[PDB]
RNA sequence: GGUGUGAAGUCAUUGAUGCCAUGCUUCCAGGAAAAGCCUCUAAGCUUCAGAUUGUAAGGAAUCGUACCCCAAACCGACAC
RNA sequence: GUGGUAACGCAUGCUGGACGUAUCAGAAGUGCGAAUGCUGACAUGAGUAACGAUAAAGGGGGUGAAAAACCUCCUCGCCGGAAGACCAAGGGUUCCUGUCCAACGUUAAUCGGGGCAGGGUAAGUCGACCCCUAAGGCGAGGCCGAAAGGCGUAGUCGAU
RNA sequence: AACCGACUAAUGUUGAAAAAUUAGCGGAUGACUUGUGGCUAGGGGUGAAAGGCCAAUCAAACCUGGAGAUAGCUGGUUCU
RNA sequence: UUAGGCAGUAAAAGCCACUUGAGUCUGGGAUUUCCGAAUGGGGAAACCCACUUACAUAAGUAAGUAUCCUGUUGUGAAUACAUAGCAACAGGAGGCGAACCGGGGGAACUGAAACAUCUAAGUACCCCGAGGAAAAGAAAUCAACCGAGAUUCCGAAAGUAGCGGCGAGCGAAAUUGGACUAGCCCUUAAGCUUUACACACGUUAGACGAACGGUCUGGAAAGGCCGACGAUACAGGGUGAUAGUCCCGUAGUUGACGAUGUGUGUUCAGUGAAAUCGAGUAGGGCGGGACACGUGAUAUCCUGUCUGAAUAUGGGGGGACCAUCCUCCAAGGCUAAAUACUACUGACUGACCGAUAGUGAACCAGUACCGUGAGGGAAAGGCGAAAAGAACCCCUGUGA
């Protein structure tokens, strides 16, 4: 049965990637939040 | 090494540098082949190069 | 225009390997571990200058480093760029 | 600044080897000294069973006066501009 | 934005208030209008987005003083 | 294992859903774009620079390249 | 063992290996069997069900501490528009070799996509990069908007 | 036939599987089906319309915060 | 500063050094890949591709090249002029950060034992902008016919007066006790910032640093017994059990080349700054909002809209409004301290925790793991004084 995760790298990057996060105010808020939390991985 | 390098001109400083760099090449080749027993010399030449590159940066401009 | 400093940094070590040995014996090819930045032109220059040989061809690959577990902490080894350098016929290194 | 140094005849103040003299071979940064022939421990090596010295606390050793034939404390004084150790009892400068 | 270039009047917030005294948030916008003012010194029209109050101020002070004030504020006029 | 040395190597028939075919015919629902490319001149340059055709010499980097893919290696918590 | 009406106290053997604490005051994270409480451990069911397509095995030999399961040989059976061979994606060393068999592998395992070590990916022509653009994205100025921003021109990205 | 689907039955229901398998069944040049990439976002989208679907969730997603909402209810509440 | 050192895991190895180039400590230089505001352009962050100018001759190297704002130079349309535009140059800015601060927007659950006014609450949250603080501030203020004298913060007055589906609730001031105190200018000030010159003054590596033996128990003595001794040092920690006298310290006494910080002068160059005493202003009408005050009899303040004076013979306020009287002078500015906060650095403290506690995290933790993602989010400390971590032998698969 087709399950929900049908990964493509390009779609992962364009949605959740660093340059995508950095493009928007609220994305930067996420990166800053994760950077404050101490998260090793800021982006996907 | 040391301030001796500062007595030397920028030209002769560069001449040392190239020699050191060549010695450092030989030691890499030996280290890989397993001919190098005296491993202490690698850190020596590497530090000696830095001393020269320090002086050369001093001698640059001033 | 490749400087001598560049030439003295490009070749990191010879590569020792059954495959490397075959290459040398069969196809007159010396396998080196070259710097990651090294380009096929820089590698040819370096091989010619530092070994006084005439190079026919340079083929390069990067081997991506192995992940290793080392008890608790996983970690990757470093990527190696190797250069298969074919010497012209008659030349030995 | 260190009272006990390598190559210092000492007398052991504490432990199984109390009152036994020896030379400080090594001074570990953990505050431990190895002393020739002191805290001997039999180590089962893979080889044989071999006696080896074991580090002792530096505080468990004392400089040996030799002249007084006792343990002594060490102070520091300046003598000819250089700092020198001296024995707290005699007042004599240690050989160093 | 809905901001008078002469006065600085911008939209303010207040309440609508029903007979039952229900307060809903509302805005009070400035009566902004666009008007081309001929400015003699510069021999040109200058189109301003200004409140009707702003116009009255230009009638009292003249365009030259008002343009000066604005340019100082960093209005692009 | 290695090397070494090696015969014949044609004809007919059948025949793709492959090719000619981005074709042809026809239909209506009327069938990408842009560049490379050819050509034309403009401003501009006219012993030039350029263009064309040719002949030498040299170059063509960098990154991927293992392996799995009707799956025990991907998506399904599983050698599903 | 002993004492008190009780909460509990006291003594003491063994264990243990460095703290404990009278008395009188003082202060509380001060007392648990329940909350389909929370965390960990360990029971019961129970050596029970099941061991994942009913395509199927049999035998000789080998290696090994040990072989139904690994290697090898002879037979048998099964798929064959696939249960074969490739590619993209996706994964990321799983590839090859040596070695090991604790855990992992629904059994054992000498075997393994397991552990450990070493090796392995060679390009002017394949692909990416690159030139070009689609949908669309972003978007100098701009227009618009309390702010944040929205829209959009020139552009610049964007392959399928 | 492939492919897409999902009408019946049986199995399965601590599954081989959080929707399948087996035997049959429908569509199969079209209002078809499929890959890649785009766009629409929560009182919002999208809907050949079932309140269907919007990550195994939907008469208002999910996450975090207001937040220890509130709970005239239920449970529980520890020595003598 | 001084006998050892070459980071740890982590042994080895090759070495260095031993009275000062071993090394360490502090400071200051140098170097400082790529990504990231990321800024030459692009981009799936850590990659790809350029132009210009120099150089190289080969197909390289170096440097430079963002956008905006402000200013200054040039150029320079439609029409003359001009402006727009365009370019160059200079100076700024951009991002991050736990809280504190000012401002722009701004809920709901909830309470009211239902609910709509009201409450929650101008809270949460979003946004913008600071600063070491911010803001506020030098009476068009109060008072009450006596007087006070900016602002801020703290104690009272006081849960008082009031407000309020007069419900739930909300909640002042006068006045008074304190902390701190400072005012200064639009005929151009005080302050602030810079700049140097001085001087002080502190910080920044550190150094020296008292005094215990014997005996007993024990694996070990710091314990016991005996007798000593220091104390401007019995803080604290370590050492084979519990140490004033073994060690590191502590008290005390000293130390800075250089570098920093601070405060004074003495300078500089700015800023303050709005110029010139306040008109589209005060006041008014309509709609809202803020004041404890819910429009009420509702003064005062702010203003979206529409209006609109007087101008010291004047004007504002004194809680509807009027008279009288008093008090102040709005429509221009600057101003320390007392106040707020602590992510970060140091020291110290605890009737705070002691591994299910204390941080989520004592341990390689915002990790593993879960999730497309935002995001969620663990478990897991303890041999011994010292590894002395069990040579060798035996069973076993050179296993376990």
């Amino acid at each position: 049965m087709k399950r929900t995760f049908q990964p493509t790298v390009l779609k992962r990057k364009r949605t959740h990637g660093f340059r995508a996060r950095m493009a928007t105010k609220n994305g930067r808020k996420v990166i800053n939040a994760r950077r404050a939390k101490g998260r090793a991985r800021l982006s996907k | 090494k040391a301030q001796d390098l500062r007595e030397k001109s920028v030209e002769e400083l560069n001449a040392e540098l190239m020699n050191l760099l060549r010695e450092q090449f030989n030691l890499r080749m030996q280290a890989a082949t397993g001919q190098l027993q005296q491993t202490h010399t690698l850190k020596a030449v590497r530090r000696d190069i830095a001393r020269v590159k320090t002086v050369l940066t001093e001698k640059a401009g001033a | 225009m490749i400087t001598e400093e560049r030439i003295l940094k490009v070749l990191r070590a010879p590569h020792i390997s059954e495959k490397a040995t075959m290459a040398a014996e069969k196809a007159n090819t010396i396998v080196f571990k070259v710097a990651k930045d090294a380009t096929k032109k820089e590698i040819k220059a370096a091989v010619e200058k530092l070994f006084e040989v005439e190079v026919k061809s340079v083929n390069t690959l990067i081997t991506k480093g192995k992940t290793k577990r080392q008890g608790l902490r996983q970690g990757r080894r470093s990527d190696v760029k190797k250069a298969y350098v074919t010497l012209k016929e008659g030349q030995d290194l | 600044a260190a009272k006990i140094r390598r190559n210092d005849e000492v007398i052991v103040l504490a432990g199984k080897d109390k009152g036994k003299k020896g030379k400080v071979t090594k001074v570990l940064a953990t505050g431990k000294v190895i002393v020739e022939g002191i805290n001997l421990v039999k180590k089962h090596q893979k080889g044989g069973i071999v006696e080896q010295e074991a580090a002792i606390d530096a505080s468990n050793v004392a400089i040996f006066n030799a002249a007084t034939g006792k343990a002594d404390r060490i102070g520091f004084r300046f003598e000819d501009g250089k700092k020198v150790r001296f024995f707290k009892s005699n007042g004599e400068t240690v050989s160093n | 934005s809905r901001v008078c270039q002469v006065t600085g009047k911008r939209p303010v917030t207040g309440n609508n208030r029903s007979h039952a005294r229900n307060a809903t948030k509302r805005r009070f916008l400035p009566n902004l209008q666009t008007h081309r003012f001929w400015v003699e010194s510069e021999k040109r029209f200058v189109k301003l987005r200004l409140s009707a109050k702003g116009m009255r101020i230009i009638d009292k002070k003249g365009i030259d003083t008002v343009l000066a004030d604005m340019r100082a504020r960093g209005e692009n006029v």
